[PDB]
């Protein structure tokens, strides 16, 4: 919970008044995209 | 002007990888915020 | 276009612990629009 987490910041088991800055947050990915040509063949390097 | 910076993003990103052994350098990061946050709150002691 | 994920600090507004447990969540520049649908688990969880 916030609390705790203002806590293990500041090392000790008591927490003064105040407003403290504890950690950042980030919006979770929703998924994954790939975007690649659609241009499909096979291409002739095996004769090389 | 008081500004704040987020060390994970300003150094990785948004590579997961990247940040997983950024903290094998220590708490670099949070010697940084510390003394950002100093700065922060003396301006608003200035205009005081 | 690409718009980089909603990111932002986080802080903490709590009275000492002898006084409550209460605490209050600041989220640093977020609309208050903006901030995640988070109903039971979805994000990384910070200071929840
Ligand atoms: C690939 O996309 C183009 C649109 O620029 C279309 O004309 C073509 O038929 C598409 N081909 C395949 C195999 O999807
Ligand atoms: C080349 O020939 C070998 C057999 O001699 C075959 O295994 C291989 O797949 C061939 N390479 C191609 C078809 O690209
Ligand atoms: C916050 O909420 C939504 C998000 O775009 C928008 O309609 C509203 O105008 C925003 N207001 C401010 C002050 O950012």
């Amino acid at each position: 919970d916030p609390l705790s987490e203002t806590k293990c910041t500041l090392k000790s088991f008591t927490v003064e008044k105040g407003i403290y800055q504890t950690s950042n947050f980030r919006v979770q990915p929703t998924e994954s995209i790939v975007r690649f040509p659609n241009i499909t063949n096979l291409c002739p390097f095996g004769e090389v | 002007t008081k500004t704040s910076v987020d060390c994970t993003m300003y150094i990785c990103g948004d590579s997961t990888e990247c940040s997983n052994l950024l903290l094998q350098y220590g708490s670099f990061c949070t010697q940084l915020n510390r003394a950002l946050t100093g700065i922060a709150v003396e301006q608003d002691k200035n205009t005081q | 276009d690409i718009t980089p994920c909603s990111f932002g600090g986080v802080s903490v507004i709590t009275p000492g612990t002898n006084t409550s447990n209460q605490v209050a969540v600041l989220y640093q520049d977020v609309n208050c629009t903006e901030v995640p649908v988070a109903i039971h688990a979805d994000q990384l969880t910070p200071t929840w």
